[PDB]
RNA sequence: UAAUUGCGAUAACGAACGAGACCUUAACCUACUAAAUAGUGGUGCUAGCAUUUGCUGGUUAUCCACUUCUUAGAGGGACUAUCGGUUUCAAGCCGAUGGAAGUUUGAGGCAAUAACAGGUCUGUGAUGCCCUUAGACGUUCUGGGCCGCACGCGCGCUACACUGACGGAGCCAGCGAGUCUAACCUUGGCCGAGAGGUCUUGGUAAUCUUGUGAAACUCCGUCGUGCUGGGGAUAGAGCAUUGUA
């Protein structure tokens, strides 16, 4: 009746509104950080899109999402490789040309599955088949 | 109101032609002996959940086998029919098997 | 005219024998079948039938 | 939180059981030590006498290591459960008979001279020697058997 | 004032709030404890003997923000452990549940957990009070 | 060279099969006038701070539409190409590697040719086969051995550490059954040292035991490597489960 649409966006392996919340560098939504972690583990690794990269490196853009879907491990490996695009590739209207041009430069000999945003879906499987690596599940007779 | 559209989603399920194509046939021929409006159907990739009993316990020699596989061929109309030919088209032709999901959602 | 040749026959697998042939396989009570491996390939068109991989 | 600060009252090895004991180790590890006591014994004992963790060889001595095998032995004037504990209600007159240094190989055989004088399984399985609490030994038996 | 919704954390929650509610004398001890294994999948109880509720008080006093709610089908689960059996692999194997019902119900007795509808506990008052604004000046004081 | 695969000449010519003959793969469409269990703006006010609107019930024909993950049908990608030599280019090697794919497209399936005194006569009354019914060539019946070991062979693991421990987040995977005339029946509550014991909740269930939640990982205070903490195929007392047992 009324042309109403919700506005739906694209993200790694879920959903989005596409609807952002412009702001002064606040890397929170209004009630809650997520960068504060401490793994134990992970640290040079969540360091490695920004420490590289420029320290700060977020006076002119902040993420504002809530998306529930894919996974936690996905999560935490997709959003770090998805803001180290947004900061080196759609800042390309910010930031300063050769500084960009340079990065991408430097992470041509860099691919090495450290700069790559996970864009894995989770897909279904057809009953009669299980195996992956080792043999399937016959009998004799 | 009176004359009500609600619009239950009539679910086609059949696995065999012999049922398939008699209540498709018998949907579309109602439509045209009552003169419903033009809007036909299509199927559809089929609403498979996996479940089975298999009886294959051990794994010894090689395969000469094979595959469990079926189709239970649920498809779909795409139109705007009442809700009262909707629920005649359960009505008519009564065969146990054929299922109708309660959803108030026309498209 | 026996009084003796009556048992105890409840469960178990001294109740329960085959139905097939009076096979010697086959202790799978999926939907009361009981049915036995060489009549599981007797039996034709179960498999679902299909051949990409 | 506390600075070692002790004095030479450690003295050498205390007496205790029939044998000796080292003294190089906390006192419920000491306990433990001995044959007829174990870890959740030693530390029920310990716990239900109320002394902390901290003291070494020189508090505890062997008069102060009588309250603790004294309430050992006696669980009843101080309100000792002893059902926490393995035995109670055991063969004799329904009276809680917590195991014991000493008694445990006393008593180790009055069941099996019972079960002997019945002539169970348990018994002639045991006099044959073979496995007796149901394992499969068909093909090894090397130095055992 | 800038104060956010949370300021909230895990370790110096737990190891400054056991120290904080000691202070305060809330003990809600079950009586039986340090007699028990503390677990069905453990293989001797904790080595101080004394005490420990505090240990698991505050950690769940953060646990039942970092979750919205705390089950107990899921807590001794995730407390369970690795047991052998003999000659055999190591099995996980759940933990107690008399003691965490015991402490649950002490601590809903004491008003901090409470029972919420649609299935599940939520923080009461005191616990709210003790999340958000203590918290931060208990850490800014330890650090 | 994974191949009777390409060049090339010839008593050679033109034809099928093993691969080639087919499809499932692995990180796939601003895509399908496809469904209320997987969810998003406005949100129905906030019960966590209630002025720092993301949210808690999506106020049980429940704030609407739909798939953007639960159900996957199409056509579509990557090919050594744009470089040079390594065959005279007619094969083939490199690095700029180009991503739903530089290993043919990783892993999977056709028992192609024609044979095996090969396992199945004891597999469905299947083969010109030796013998019977009263002492049935024993159909059935009271039960129990079918795991007995002087011996060796064979795939499978519990340890021979300061790697044994408390505290916690570590939990990111589809997997499978259900009375229809007998055992699947609670996520939660309560008792217990614990096997375990009772209730709205599960017989037509994506729906209820199932909202399947797979496990030890870093840590410090302390004991603490030893035939002792490294454990239990070894022996004993009591607590009960599935099963007449």
């Amino acid at each position: 009746a009324v042309p109403s649409v919700q506005t739906f966006g694209k993200k790694k392996s879920a959903t989005a509104v596409a609807h952002v919340k412009a702001g002064k560098g606040l890397i929170k939504v209004n009630g809650s950080p997520i960068t504060l972690v401490e793994p134990e583990i992970l640290r040079f690794k969540v360091y490695e899109p920004l420490l590289l990269v420029g320290l700060d490196k977020f006076s002119n853009i902040d993420i504002r999402v809530r998306v529930t879907g894919g996974g936690h491990v996905s999560q935490v490996y997709a959003i770090r490789q998805a803001i180290a695009k947004g900061l080196v590739a759609y800042h390309q209207k910010y930031v300063d040309e050769q500084s960009k041009n340079e990065l991408k430069k430097a992470f041509t000999s860099y691919d090495r599955t450290l700069l790559i945003a996970d864009s894995r879906r989770p897909e279904p499987k057809k009953f009669g088949g299980k195996g992956a690596r080792s043999r399937f599940q016959k009998s004799y007779r | 109101q009176q004359q009500q559209i609600i619009k239950i989603r009539i679910t086609l399920t059949s696995t065999k032609v012999k049922q398939l194509e008699n209540v498709s046939s018998n949907i579309v021929k109602n439509a045209e002996q009552h003169n419903l409006v033009k809007k036909g159907p299509v199927r559809l990739p089929t609403k498979v959940l996996k479940i089975s009993t298999r009886k294959t316990p051990n794994g010894e020699g090689s395969k000469t086998w094979e595959t469990y596989e079926m189709r239970i061929h649920k498809r779909y109309i795409d139109l705007e029919a009442p809700v009262q030919i909707v629920k005649r088209i359960t009505q008519i032709t009564i065969e146990p098997g054929v299922d109708v999901e309660v959803v108030v959602a026309s498209n | 005219e026996n009084v003796w040749f009556s048992h105890p026959r409840r469960y178990g697998k001294g109740s329960r024998q085959c139905r097939v042939c009076s096979s010697h396989t086959g202790l799978i009570r999926k939907y009361g079948l009981n049915i036995c491996r060489q009549c599981f390939r007797e039996k034709a068109n179960d498999i679902g039938f299909n051949k990409f991989r | 939180s506390l600075v070692v600060q002790e004095q030479g009252s450690f003295q050498h090895i205390l007496r205790l059981l029939n044998t000796n004991v080292d003294g190089n180790i906390k006192i419920v590890y000491a306990l433990t030590t001995i044959k007829g006591v174990g870890r959740r014994y030693s530390n029920l004992v310990c716990k239900k006498a109320d002394v902390d963790l901290h003291k070494r060889a020189g508090e505890l001595t062997q008069e102060e290591l009588e309250r603790i095998v004294q309430i050992m032995q006696n669980p009843t004037h101080y309100k000792i459960p002893a059902w926490f504990l393995n035995r109670q209600n055991d063969i004799t007159d329904g009276k809680d008979y917590h195991t014991l240094a000493n008694n445990v190989e006393s008593k180790l055989r009055d069941d099996l001279e019972r079960l002997k004088k019945i002539r169970a399984h348990r018994g002639i399985r045991h006099f044959w020697g073979l496995r007796v609490r149901g394992q499969h030994t068909k093909t090894t038996g090397r130095r055992r058997a | 004032p800038g104060v956010s919704v949370r300021d909230v954390a895990a370790q110096d929650f737990i190891n400054a709030y056991a120290s904080f509610l000691q202070r305060q004398g809330k003990l809600e001890v079950p009586g039986y404890v340090d007699i028990v294994k503390t677990s069905s999948g453990n293989e001797m109880p904790p080595q101080d003997a004394e005490g420990w509720f505090y240990k698991r008080a505050a950690s769940v006093a953060r646990h039942i923000y970092m979750r919205k709610q705390v089950g107990v089908g899921k807590l001794n689960k995730l407390y369970g452990g690795a047991k052998s059996r003999g000659v055999r692999p190591y099995k996980h194997i759940d933990a107690s549940g008399s003691i965490n019902r015991k402490v649950l119900q002490a601590l809903e007795k004491i008003g901090i957990v409470e029972i919420s509808p649609k299935g599940g506990r939520r923080i009461s008052e005191n616990g709210q009070r003790d999340l958000d604004r203590i918290a931060a000046q208990t850490l800014e004081e330890d650090e």
